[PDB]
C-alpha cells in the first residue's frame, strides 16, 4: 500500500463493517414479522481482526423465547444493538475526521 | 532522477484522484456495491495529497528563485 | 597549501613573459640603437625620428614569431588547467 | 518498536523541504564552483559578462553530475527501504545522511577539523569517522572556501601574464600614456576561445572533485 | 496512455511558467545576442550609452524572428493536438521538444557532448539522436559560450586596428601625451555610421545562428 | 543541543499521539476498560500538542527566513 | 467587434500600464535623445560630471513636446469618443497606433525595412502603410542607431578639432611636457556656453527629428 | 502569433463570464428554465477561469520583470 492509506486502513475498515452491520440489523428489523426468519449478525471483533490482514460470514443469533410461528427475531436486544452500533459509527466517523482534521492542518 | 521521481509522483497523484473520480461516478450512476462511507473518505485522501504536492511545489519554486536570485 | 609551490610556480610564470617579450623587445633595442647610430655622423634629429622603423619592426618581429608566440600561451594555460586537481593538495 | 506518525513525519520533511535547496546545496557542493566563477568573470576583465543566471543554472547541472554517485548511494539506502515502508524515518535521516558525512570528512582539512574540535571543547575521538556533523560542517565549508581561493589564483595567472607582456610591448615603444586594457581584452578572449576555458576548466575541477 | 488531471495538468502549466524566463530564454535563445551586444558596447569605448533596456528589447525581437521555424513547429505539433484534446499533455510536451533538441543539436559543438556524457558516467548510446535532454543543455550553453567569446575577439579585432593606428599616428605627428581614447571613439563612431554596422551586424548574426 | 531538544520533543508528541490513537482503536474493538471520556480527552490533548508544534515550527522557520535573507 | 466584461478591460489595462517604461518610452520616443546627451558629456570631456539623474529628466521633457502633436491627435480621436462610448476599447487602440505608425515610416531609414521583411518571410507585397507591427519596432530602433551615431559625429569633430589645435601650438612654444587635457578643458566651457550651443542643441533636434 | 492567441484567449474568458452574467441576469427577474444550480456552476466557473487568468498573467509578468531587469 501507501504511507497514506496505511494509517486509515483501519478506521475505513472498521466504518464499512460499521455500515454492513447496520444494514444487516435494519434487514432482520423489516424482517421481524415474516415467520420462519432467523436474526443473523456479524462477529464485529473477529471480522475486523480477519480483514486488517490482507464475503462476510453470518452468524445466527440465539433465539431469546421460543415463539410458535418460526421467527426468531428479538426485538428488544436488537433494538439496543442498533442504537449502540449507530453509536459507534458516529464514534468512529468523528475520530477519522478529527485525524484528517489534524492532517490537513499540519500542510497549512 | 529528480525529473523521474517527480514524474512518477504526479502520476501517481493523478492516478488517486482519477480512481475517486470514477468511484463516485459509479456510485452516482446508481451502480451497486457502493455506501457513500468509502467515497468520501477517498475524496478527502485525494484532496490531502494534492494539498502536499503544492505545497511542495510551493517550497520548490520558493527555493529555485530564492536560489537564482543570489550574486 | 605549501608556500613554495607559490613561489615556484611565479618563477616559471615570469619566465614566460621573458620567453614571449624578448623576441619583441631586444629586436626594440637592436633597432633603437641602429637610430642612434643614424643620431651621429651628420646626427641632424626632429626630437627621435626613432617611432617610424620601430613600429615596422615590431610588424615584422610578430610576423616573424607568430606560431611559437601562440604556442607558448596555449601550452602554458593548458598545463595550469591540467595540474588543477593535483595543485590544491 | 519506535517510529514517527504520519503527520509529524511530514511535517518533519515539509520543514526540512525549506533549508534543503538553500543551504544543503549552498554550502556543500557548488559554493566553490560558483566562486571560481566570479573569480573568472572579475579576471576577463569585464563586469557579467558570463549572465549570472546561466551561470548558476551551469553550476547546479555540474553539481548534480558531481554528486551522482553519493546520489545514487542514498537512494538506494534510504528511499528504497523507506518507499515501502521498510524502515523509519528516525533511523532513515542518519543512513541517508551517512554517505554525505564520509564525503564531506574526506574533502576536509585536518587543522581546521582540530581546531574546530578543540573550540567546541570535544576531545575523545578514537578515530576520524566518529565525528560529529556539528563540528564536521564548518571545517568542510572552510576548506571548501580554501580551495575555491586556491583554485582562483591559478585562473587568474594566465590573464595577469597577458596583461603585463602587452602593457610592457606596448609602452617600450614610447605608448606609455595610454591604457592596454583595451587592448588586452580581444587577446585574452582569443587565448580563451583558443584554448577552450570553458570545457577544460570544467574538466579539470571535476576531477579536483574526484582528487 | 492516460492522461493527467485537470487540477495537475494546470498546476505544472502554472509551474513551467517560473522556469520560463531562464529555461527558454537564458540557456536556449539569445545567450549568444547579448552576450555579443554586450561586448560590442564595450568595445565602443562607452558601456551605458545604448541603454541596457533598449539592448534587451532589442534581443528578444532578434531570437524571436530567429525563432521562427522551432517556433511553428512546436506550436503546431503541440496545440493542434492539444487544442481539441486528442493527444495527453505528457506526451506532447515530448514530442512538441525534440525537433528543439533537433535544432540544439546542429548548434551545439559535437566534441563537447561527449566530453559532458563521459562526465555523466553514462553508457555508450549509439546514435546521434538517443542523446537524453539532461546532457544536451549544459554542453550547448558551453558552446554558446565559446561561439560567443570568438565572434566578440572578432568584432574586437577592427577596432582595436583603428585605435592602434590612430594612436601610432598621433604619436608620430609630434605630440605624445595626447589621450587617445577620447580622439579615436569619434572617428569609430563615424566609421561605424559610415558602414551602417548595425543592420549588416544583426543580419551576420541571424545568418551565423540560423545556417 | 538544538538537535536533541528537537528531537525529544517530537518523539514525545509522537509517543502522545501513538498512545491516543492505539487507545482509541482498544475502545473501537470493543475490548472493555474505555469509557469514551478518556479516548476524546486524549485526542483533543494530542491535537492541542500538534497545533503547538505547527506554531511553532512556522515561528522558528519565518525567524529563520528573516535573519537569512539579511543584506550582508 | 462587441465590447469586453469590466474585469478583463480593467485585467488589460493595467498590464498595459506595465510595459510602458519599455514598449513606449526606450524604443518610440527618446531613444536618440539619451544616446545624444551621453555622448555629448564624453564629448564635453568631463566624463561623469553632469549628473544622470537630470540628464534623464531633461530628456523626458524635451521628448514629450517634440510628441505633443502625436499624444493630443491620439486625445482628440481617441479619448473624446471613448468618452462617448461610440468607439470600441479593442478599437481605439487599433485606431490609435496606426497614425502612429505612419510616424515611425517618417523616423526610419530607407533600407532597413527590407531587411526584417525577409528576414520575417512576409513578403514585399504592397502597401508602405501596410507593414505589421513586428517589422516596424526592431528597424525603428535600428534607425534610430544610425541617426543618433549620424548626428553625434556631427558634434564630435568641432570639439576635437580645438583639442587638436591648442595642443599644436604648445609644440611651437617649446610647452613639449606637455598636459594637453588640463589646459585645453577651461577653453572648451567658455566657447561652449558663450555660443549657448544648448539652445542650438536643443533646436537642432526638434527640425531634425521631425524632418 | 502571440498577440493573437493572447486576444483569442481574453476574448474568450470575457464572452464567458458575459454570457455568466447574462444568465444570472435572466434568472434574477423569474424567467422559466433556469435552473439555480446551473446558473451557481456558471459563475463558479467564470470566477475560476478568471483566477486562472490572473494567475498567469501575473505569472508571466513576473517573468518579464525578471529577463529585462537584469544585467547585460
Amino acid at each position: 500500500l501507501d504511507r497514506l492509506d496505511a494509517a486509515l486502513r483501519f478506521q475505513q475498515e472498521a466504518l464499512n463493517l460499521r455500515a454492513q452491520r447496520q444494514e444487516i440489523l435494519a434487514a432482520n428489523i423489516a424482517n421481524a414479522d415474516t415467520p420462519g426468519y432467523q436474526a443473523r449478525d456479524i462477529d464485529f471483533a473477529s471480522e475486523l481482526k480477519k480483514v486488517m490482514v490482507r464475503a462476510v460470514d453470518l452468524l445466527y443469533r440465539v433465539p431469546d423465547q421460543p415463539s410458535l410461528d418460526g421467527n426468531t427475531v428479538d426485538m428488544d436486544r436488537e433494538r439496543t444493538q442498533f442504537a449502540d452500533n449507530s453509536l459507534k459509527y458516529q464514534m468512529g466517523l468523528t475520530v477519522l475526521g478529527s485525524q484528517l482534521k489534524g492532517m490537513m492542518n499540519v500542510l497549512q | 532522477s529528480f525529473a523521474g521521481q517527480l514524474h512518477a509522483a504526479l502520476d501517481r497523484i493523478s492516478d488517486r484522484q482519477a480512481a475517486a473520480r470514477v468511484q463516485a461516478e459509479k456510485f452516482t450512476l446508481g451502480e451497486p456495491g457502493i455506501a457513500l462511507n468509502d467515497v468520501m473518505a477517498d475524496m478527502q485522501k485525494a484532496s490531502v495529497s494534492m494539498q502536499m504536492g503544492i505545497q511542495v511545489r510551493n517550497k520548490l519554486v520558493a527555493a529555485y528563485q530564492e536560489v537564482m536570485s543570489m550574486q | 597549501m605549501t608556500p613554495e609551490s607559490v613561489m615556484m610556480m611565479g618563477t616559471e610564470a615570469m619566465k614566460v613573459a621573458l620567453a614571449l617579450a624578448a623576441p619583441l623587445l631586444l629586436v626594440a633595442l637592436i633597432t633603437g640603437l641602429i637610430i642612434s647610430i643614424l643620431q651621429a655622423a651628420t646626427q641632424i634629429n626632429e626630437m627621435t625620428l626613432s617611432f617610424i622603423p620601430k613600429i615596422v619592426a615590431v610588424f615584422i618581429a610578430i610576423i616573424v614569431a607568430g606560431p611559437w608566440m601562440l604556442n607558448l600561451l596555449l601550452d602554458y594555460v593548458r598545463t595550469l588547467f591540467s595540474n588543477l586537481p593535483y595543485i590544491i593538495g | 518498536g519506535q517510529s514517527w506518525s504520519l503527520s509529524v513525519q511530514t511535517l518533519v520533511f515539509i520543514t526540512s523541504l525549506t533549508f534543503l535547496p538553500a543551504i544543503l546545496l549552498m554550502m556543500t557542493s557548488f559554493t566553490r564552483i560558483i566562486i571560481v566563477f566570479g573569480l573568472l568573470r572579475n579576471a576577463l576583465g569585464t563586469p557579467s559578462a558570463p549572465p549570472n543566471q546561466v551561470l548558476l543554472g551551469l553550476a547546479l547541472f555540474l553539481t548534480f553530475f558531481i554528486m551522482s554517485p553519493v546520489i545514487d548511494k542514498i537512494y538506494v539506502d534510504a528511499y528504497q527501504p523507506f518507499s515501502e515502508q521498510k524502515i523509519s524515518m528516525q533511523e532513515a535521516l542518519d543512513k541517508g545522511a551517512q554517505p554525505l558525512r564520509a564525503f564531506m570528512l574526506r574533502q576536509t582539512r585536518e587543522a581546521d577539523l582540530a581546531l574546530f574540535a578543540r573550540l567546541a571543547n570535544s576531545g575523545p575521538l578514537q578515530g576520524p569517522e566518529a565525528v560529529p556533523m556539528r563540528i564536521l560542517l564548518p571545517a568542510y565549508v572552510t576548506s571548501e572556501l580554501k580551495t575555491a581561493f586556491q583554485i582562483g589564483f591559478t585562473i587568474f595567472i594566465p590573464f595577469l601574464i597577458i596583461d603585463l607582456v602587452i602593457a610592457s610591448v606596448l609602452m617600450a615603444l614610447g605608448m606609455m600614456m595610454v591604457p592596454p586594457a583595451t587592448i588586452a581584452l580581444p587577446f585574452k578572449l582569443m587565448l580563451f576561445v583558443l584554448v577552450d576555458g570553458w570545457q577544460l576548466l570544467m574538466g579539470s575541477l571535476a576531477q579536483s572533485f574526484y582528487s
